[PDB]
């Protein structure tokens, strides 16, 4: 009666029905059981077996392999994402920089990257044509078949089409990091691991990955939650031979019957099911407060201009000489509270797109947009206060990093005009490492000031940065792509200005005569 | 001025406008933590204070404005701000004036030295110098140099000492106030303002309230200070200095301590949980606050524990579950508090439990033991509690929505 | 008791099963007047044709309705619109055009107040169904009496509307007039469940073989065998798909398999009442219905399957049976027993296809759930305190300083302004929290159209519109993301507008899109109407809501650029004040941006101008 149990059963009826299982096993098949052969002397005569099938409304591709070492063959070879033996460097992550694959599966793939690679392409053109595109192998083969996927899904947008693998009594082929990868994540959908309900599975290293569909004699069960397929299937290595020709043919009877599954698992996945869709709900009922906050940050803003610093240098100096109680609570109570609501936001969407055309959708986005280009200078005062260095390239938060880069996507394809003679008040900055470059050119003009002994190409160098600087920060006024709030007599951009009068020279500055004459007090206002 | 300045005055009962007298020492437009207050009024008052403070604000003479829960039932009053206009403020000083032409026999005494320039009183001849006042208050400004003058002040019950000064010696004077039950000490300076000569306190017979502002101090060193009659610590937005002889029979007396916003507080003094005539502990709004000493539980009188919005305290010490005495347990605000301490239904006089965003707190199993619970909380936080009430013998879940304004950008 | 639940009694349901046989030999439809009843039957087909349309493309020869002429017909805030067999609604076109009698008759028996009644067998019972909702159309949802309520009985009609259309049927609370009757082994009820390409090989064979004046020439085992076969195996995927999709759970490897799946969009509309030689079991829930068409048509051993396709075209000549037989029956109504065990068991349907009947009855009483769970929310004072502070106090508030809300919002000084943006973000969470059930379809079908869900969303979007309207320009997101009406606005609002303007004006039979270009159309602004059209596309003249953004698209442009939107939207503002959407305190102050936009414009379009009295200059 659980609602997990009811889709389970459901789901593997669904499969069954498909015809999926009949298609990718007849084909298995026939590497082995060639169905024209032809007797002529001379056309007849370890390693990777592979063959295409270029179906009408469909591309199915069946790898084989020699098969497998039973006693002692987990092998395990390590790719981290900054190796370059690394085929997979996209699947890695902050929190997973490397991972492990069953290493013959792994080298199987690796010889045949060649010849196959060419396959890469049209199998991606095909998804892309919207034609669908089957993988599949049984074993090891299915061990192939499966890392074949997984390079194919370098480039995920909810956009385009993804191809599915089905696995036969295949052996694991990741370890516990590659399955938190691939959790919850559409990636993780791609794959579906067919399994005897009497196999089981060595797994103190090697973690299950993917949909398990679990064929007993009465029918199949669709297992998506891997604890559960743990539950199911871990043992000391008990495997045996199963025929899957066998399988097929019972599940095909279906003339399935009560408790296939234990009921404990069951209730497991459902209470793990429920928490999710409970944590995805929160998400978005906690979005509104995550507004709210926002509120109070644009009240701090206001206040801030008022009394002419500026909010990020208040933000810094309020950090490092705390004084007053409404500052604390904006950066514990509310920053840090946005800051884990959008992490976490950003991470959740990557795995699973929020809409069939979207990585996110317009809420999230368009106000994660707003949230970035308000919030990414407090954490660069941090960073500043820190002693760290090289803000823009080393510095960022990912969360910040995704979200800029979805909203660009996004907003090549928005039909809007600025005006030219709005009010700019409250314009937020759309290079939200703009205070990063000012604290930069700050740090480069003492570098020229209390440095002493320095050679002079490396003085070359600095000087351009600094007249480098100077344009960006020309252009970006010039395009009014700049919070007027940067001109606030106690911003760290003013004091920048003041340390680099002294040093700058002889040279058109278009900035220095818009600065000199005062212009700037007039920029972002009109009538 | 106003047809209700000068005519609510006149008809005010006798306590309030004494009461109204009394705000006569703070500072213009002063941001006054209403605890303050409550705090001044507690010796000659009693507990009736707040309904004074409530009083003086319905017939507007004063203006209160909440900056959180402000669930003032429990005794807190850190949540709550006191403004009053210059205009009454300036009235009452010279009320305090009128009440005696000779400086030295006024009942309310509000000295003020700016740039070291003593007044004339203070340089005075014939020593001894004697005051009358029941109420002193000194504002100081930043450049003073703490080069105090020599006086007896026998009448003194309260003092407010409003300092704008990176150093500051107590003057030793204060010795000499041995009637003196409440001393409030705030900065209004930029920089924690380094406090030195406490010991002119450690022989006030009657001292029963300190409340420091914005100052540094060794809170570890407070109990070499003797201390004997002292009822209620209070450190507000305070700077706190690791590290003279340990003392018998420490803060006998110390009933209530009370620790807001000390932003590099990253460890309790292992004294406070050895004071075992405890009532009450408060720590709120320090984020450098990890964790909790173990040893709080050997607090046993302890009725009331506040752990709140101390934006790092990630778990509370198990051995709450030793806190046989406790009522109230207030972690609202704990937005990273992960787990309540695992025996927390072994308590048998918890009455209530507030965690009004600790929405990533889980409850463990000893919750259902609790019996008669009220538990004040969001409505998501309310989510599990939901699900266990049914298992539980008279659970209450009070659901509290916030209350939103722009109060807390008077404390800007 | 029967009667209850359905709303007919037995002598019309004699009545309509005899007035069916008789629609055999009559052309497209027969008449039969019986005192005060005028049953209308219409003659069933037995030709591939009429079932799966040759020009239709489709694999389920769908189409969509018409949205003009079928306003109910869709989902009201989404816009959808309701999908159903293209030949069934042919055979409908051609009884309905005007070369026939079916109109004049229809019309003669409403101002007699007879009641009307709509019955068929098989496809008959289809055009039935479809008949039934032309009428609520043109007459039912146009001034609505008891007199008036028509009845739709039909005897194992294929299935004819897609899942709007059901819900459509809901929310309107049209889907009481319906009844069908259903054999429980009757293939009819099932054929449109299954892929044109899984049956086409067979049905014309047992199509003829379901035709009663049929030659039988060949009777064909195999192919009777075969048709079933597929039929019940599409119909099984069908059922599964839903069975996965019921409580709006993640669905992810079921997203995947969706390329390798292609399922028939048919569900049942109306109460169905499946037959056996034991019970009359009704039952209301479409759900409950799709898997009952799958699970009661099983077999248990070997040859009963062998005998199952061959009782399948009997059964569906059961009807007269059924209609003898009604007093000897067992009647219940599945959907309000509190054990349905043993009503299934003489069904013949699974345990498992129990768990699965149960889990649709279920996730209709979950919606029931959440509906009481919103109405409590939107019931509460402090929800409804936040509409009065905005009404009451906000509002009186910055009309005394004289720009009004709306502005005064933008020019977010005071601490007030605070108050209303967190109070207007509070409000947008609520609502936002209500439309994502609504996109769900985890709401009753009737709650788009309770009035009292309708009022209280229109008047927060009255109220509170404005007031995103403000949030959106003060701070510039119209620079970002464009301008409001076209990305910027909350589709809350979209649905409380579309909500309200159905229920204005389904009584009249118009659609608002209609309404608007009309009333364009009369202002005289002298373009060419497609190029009318183009220049007010994405305007926001079409709702008072919305108001505010036109005139920041508008404000500062040079007149010549905008002279249409400028006057399309001052002569839609006499009936916007009129009904409430806008309010004449608020735009016409001094401080207001409109106001101050309008005394800018040039002299004679003032003097011309509706609202030059409003304001000075």
């Amino acid at each position: 009666e659980s609602s997990s149990s009811l889709k389970g059963s459901a789901l593997g009826k669904l499969v069954v029905t498909s015809g999926l299982l009949h298609s990718s096993w007849s084909k298995i098949l026939e590497i082995h059981n060639p169905p024209y052969s032809n007797h002529d002397p001379g056309l007849q005569v370890s390693g990777l077996e592979f063959q295409i099938h270029r179906e009408e409304k469909f591309t199915l591709v069946v790898f084989s392999a020699p098969p497998i070492c039973r006693s002692s063959s987990s092998d395990s070879t390590l790719l981290h994402v900054k190796d370059k033996e690394n085929p997979f460097p996209f699947l890695c992550s902050e929190n997973n920089p490397s991972f492990s694959l069953h290493t013959p599966a792994f080298n199987l793939f690796t010889s045949a990257s060649t010849s196959l690679t060419y396959l890469k392409s049209e199998l991606l053109q095909t998804l892309k044509s919207e034609k669908p595109v089957i993988i599949t192998g049984a074993a090891l083969g299915g061990s192939v078949a499966s890392l074949y996927t997984l390079w194919l899904l370098e480039t995920i947008e909810p956009t385009l089409k993804r191809p599915l693998c089905i696995t036969f009594g295949s052996p694991l082929i990741g370890d516990a990091s590659l399955q938190q990868i691939l959790e919850n994540s559409v990636r993780n959908s791609c794959f579906l691991h067919v399994v005897s309900a009497q196999t089981r599975i060595k797994m103190d290293f090697f973690k299950p990955f993917g949909t398990f569909l679990i064929c007993f004699d009465s029918g199949c069960v669709c297992i998506e939650d891997h604890v559960a397929v743990t539950e199911l299937l871990n043992g000391v290595h008990d495997s045996g031979l199963v025929d899957y020709s066998q399988v097929l043919n019972r599940l095909d009877q279906s003339m399935a019957d009560s408790r296939l599954i234990p009921e404990d698992v069951i209730k497991g996945i459902e209470k793990r099911a429920e928490m999710k869709n409970l944590r995805f709900d929160m998400m978005f009922k906690k979005l509104n407060d995550m507004k709210i906050s926002m509120a109070y940050i644009e009240w701090y803003k206001k206040k801030c201009k008022e009394v002419k610093i500026g909010y990020y240098d208040r933000f810094k100096t309020q950090l490092a000489f705390p004084s007053k109680e409404f500052d604390i609570n904006i950066k514990n109570h509310h920053k840090s509270e946005l800051n884990r609501f959008w992490k976490s936001v950003v991470e959740e969407v990557e795995r699973r797109p929020q809409s069939d055309a979207s990585i996110l959708k317009r809420r999230f986005l368009f106000s994660g947009n707003n949230y970035r280009r308000m919030i990414e200078p407090l954490d660069i005062a941090e960073y500043y206060l820190e002693g760290r260095k090289e803000y823009r390239t080393t510095g960022r938060s990912h969360h910040y990093v995704m979200l800029e880069k979805w909203f660009g996507m996004e907003s090549i394809l928005i039909e809007k005009e600025r005006c030219k003679k709005r009010d700019l008040s409250d314009l937020l900055t759309f290079d939200s490492c703009f205070w990063a470059e000012v604290e930069d050119s700050l740090i480069v003009i003492n570098q020229l000031n209390t440095t002493v002994g320095m050679r002079d190409d490396v003085r070359e160098v600095l000087t351009r940065k600094l007249v480098e600087f100077e344009g960006y920060v020309w252009e970006i006024i010039t395009k009014r792509e700049v919070s007027p709030e940067i001109f606030l007599e106690e911003s760290s951009f003013m004091k920048w200005w003041k340390e680099y009068k002294k040093i700058k020279g002889f040279n058109s500055s278009y900035l220095t005569e818009f600065m000199n004459t005062r212009k700037y007090e007039s920029y972002g206002k009109s009538q | 001025m106003n047809s209700n300045s000068i005519q609510s005055f006149d008809a005010l009962p006798h306590n309030l406008r004494e009461c109204f007298l009394d705000m006569a020492s703070f500072l213009e437009d002063q941001r006054i933590i209403a605890s303050t207050i409550i705090d001044l009024w507690s010796a000659s008052y009693g507990k009736e204070g707040m309904n004074n403070l409530q009083d003086l604000a319905s017939r507007n003479l004063l203006k209160l404005l909440p900056i959180g829960r402000n669930e003032y039932e429990d005794g807190f009053y850190n949540e709550l701000l006191v403004k009053q206009d210059n205009v009454l403020r300036e009235f009452a000083i010279n009320q305090c004036l009128k009440e005696s032409s000779s400086i030295f026999e006024r009942k309310r005494l509000n000295l003020e030295i700016q740039d070291n320039k003593f007044p004339n009183w203070c340089l005075n001849p014939k020593q001894p110098i004697v005051i009358n006042a029941s109420l002193f208050s000194i504002s100081t400004d930043d450049s003073f140099a703490s080069s105090w003058f020599e006086m007896d002040c026998p009448n003194v019950e309260a003092l407010v000492l409003n300092i704008s000064s990176s150093n500051y010696a107590l003057p030793n004077f204060i010795a000499t106030m041995k009637e003196l039950k409440v001393v409030i000490i705030i900065n209004h300076g930029l920089e924690p303002a380094k406090l030195t000569n406490l010991s002119c306190l450690s022989s006030l017979p009657n001292l029963k309230r300190i409340r420091f502002e914005k100052v540094s101090i060794s809170l570890l060193d407070i109990p070499k200070l003797g201390l004997k009659s002292l009822e209620k610590l209070s450190l507000w937005f305070c700077h706190v200095v690791d590290a003279l002889e340990d003392v018998s029979e420490t803060l006998q007396s110390l009933q209530e301590i009370e620790i807001d916003y000390c932003y590099n507080l990253d460890e309790l003094p292992y004294w406070i949980s050895q004071v075992v005539s405890l009532k009450k502990l408060s720590v709120t709004n320090c984020n450098k606050l990890c964790r909790v000493i173990e040893a709080i539980g050997d607090l046993r009188d302890l009725e009331t524990l506040r752990l709140s919005s101390c934006a790092s305290l990630l778990e509370l010490p198990e051995t709450i579950d030793r806190l046989d005495n406790l009522r109230f347990l207030d972690v609202s605000g704990g937005f990273q508090l992960k787990n309540l301490p695992l025996e927390i239904g072994k308590l048998k006089k918890l009455e209530k439990i507030s965690m009004k965003d600790c929405y990533r707190c889980e409850l463990p199993d000893s919750v259902k033991n609790l019996e008669n619970l009220e538990v004040k909380c969001d409505e998501d936080t309310a989510f599990l509690w939901k699900i266990l009430k049914p298992e539980m013998k008279n659970l209450t879940i009070t659901e509290e929505k916030t209350e939103h304004n722009l109060n807390l950008l008077q404390l800007f | 008791a029967f009667e209850a639940l359905t709303g007919i009694n037995g002598d019309l349901i004699t009545r309509s099963w005899s007035a069916s046989k008789q629609a055999y030999l009559t052309e497209r439809y027969h008449k039969e007047e019986a005192g005060a009843v005028v049953i209308f039957a219409f003659q069933p087909s037995f030709s591939e044709k009429d079932f799966f349309d040759p020009d239709n493309k489709s694999s389920f020869g769908e189409i969509k309705l018409n949205r003009v002429q079928f306003p109910c017909m869709r989902k009201i805030g989404k816009g959808d619109v309701a999908t159903v067999n293209e030949a069934f609604l042919k055979n409908l076109e051609a009884i309905i055009d005007p070369r026939t009698s079916f109109q004049a008759s229809v019309e003669m028996a409403v101002r007699s107040r007879k009641q009307i009644v709509f019955t068929g067998h098989s496809s008959g019972g289809a055009t039935a169904i479809l008949a039934t909702v032309w009428y609520l159309e043109k007459y039912f949802i146009r001034n609505p009496n008891v007199y008036l309520e028509p009845r739709c009985v039909t005897f194992g009609a294929p299935l004819v509307g897609d899942s709007i259309f059901s819900h459509a049927l809901g929310r309107e609370k049209w889907s009481r007039f319906f009844v069908n009757f259903v054999s429980r082994f009757d293939i009819v009820p099932r054929i449109m469940l299954a892929r044109k390409a899984s049956v086409e090989e067979t049905l014309p064979h047992v199509l003829a073989q379901l035709d009663p004046r049929k030659s039988s020439v060949q009777e064909s085992e195999q192919r009777i065998t075969e048709f079933y076969t597929r039929v019940m195996r599409d119909t099984s995927t069908v059922a599964n798909q839903a069975v996965c999709e019921l409580t709006g759970s993640a669905e992810a490897f079921l997203e995947t398999l969706s390329s390798f799946l292609e399922l028939s969009p048919y569900r049942p509309a109306g109460t169905f009442v499946f037959s056996t030689e034991k019970r009359l079991v009704a039952v209301n829930n479409s759900d409950a219905i799709l898997q009952m068409l799958f699970y009661t048509s099983q077999a248990s051993d070997e040859q009963e399957w062998s005998l199952i396709p061959f009782r399948s075209i009997r059964d569906h000549h059961s009807y007269e049976e059924l209609v003898q037989s009604m007093g000897k029956k067992l009647f219940n109504h599945l959907d309000g027993e509190n054990s349905i065990e043993s009503t299934l068991n003489d069904l013949g349907v699974s345990t498992r296809g129990r768990q699965y009947v149960q889990a649709a009855l279920e996730e209709e009483k979950k919606r029931v759930e959440n509906q009481k769970k919103i109405i409590q929310v939107i019931e509460q004072e402090r929800f409804l305190k936040k509409l009065a502070w905005i009404e009451d106090e906000y509002k009186p508030k910055c009309q005394a300083h004289k720009n009004g809300y709306y502005d005064s919002f933008k020019v977010s000084n005071e601490e007030n302004d605070f108050k209303a943006n967190v109070k207007r973000a509070e409000l947008a969470g609520v609502f936002d929290e209500v439309l994502g059930l609504m996109k769900k379809c985890q709401l009753p079908d009737e709650f788009e159209g309770d009035i009292d869900w309708i009022k209280l969303a229109t008047r927060y979007r009255r109220l509170v519109e404005p007031l995103d309207i403000a949030n959106y320009h003060r701070h510039l997101k119209n620079e970002d993301t464009g301008p409001y009406m076209k990305r910027g606005r909350p589709t809350r609002y979209i649905y409380a507008q579309r909500g309200y303007e159905h229920y204005i004006l389904k009584p009249n039979g118009m659609i608002a899109e209609d309404v608007f270009w009309n009333k364009v159309n009369g202002l005289n602004l002298g373009l060419q109407l497609e190029e009318i059209q183009e220049t007010l596309k994405n305007s926001g003249s079409e709702c008072g809501s919305c108001f505010w953004a036109e005139v920041e698209e508008l404000k500062g442009k040079p007149y010549e650029e905008v002279e249409v939107r400028v006057k399309t939207l001052e002569g839609m503002l006499g009936e916007w004040i009129t009904d409430g959407e806008v309010d004449d305190k608020e735009i016409f102050l001094e401080g207001s941006t409109f106001r101050k936009w309008w005394i800018t414009l040039p002299k004679n379009h003032k003097s011309h101008s509706p609202l030059r009295d409003y304001m000075m200059d």
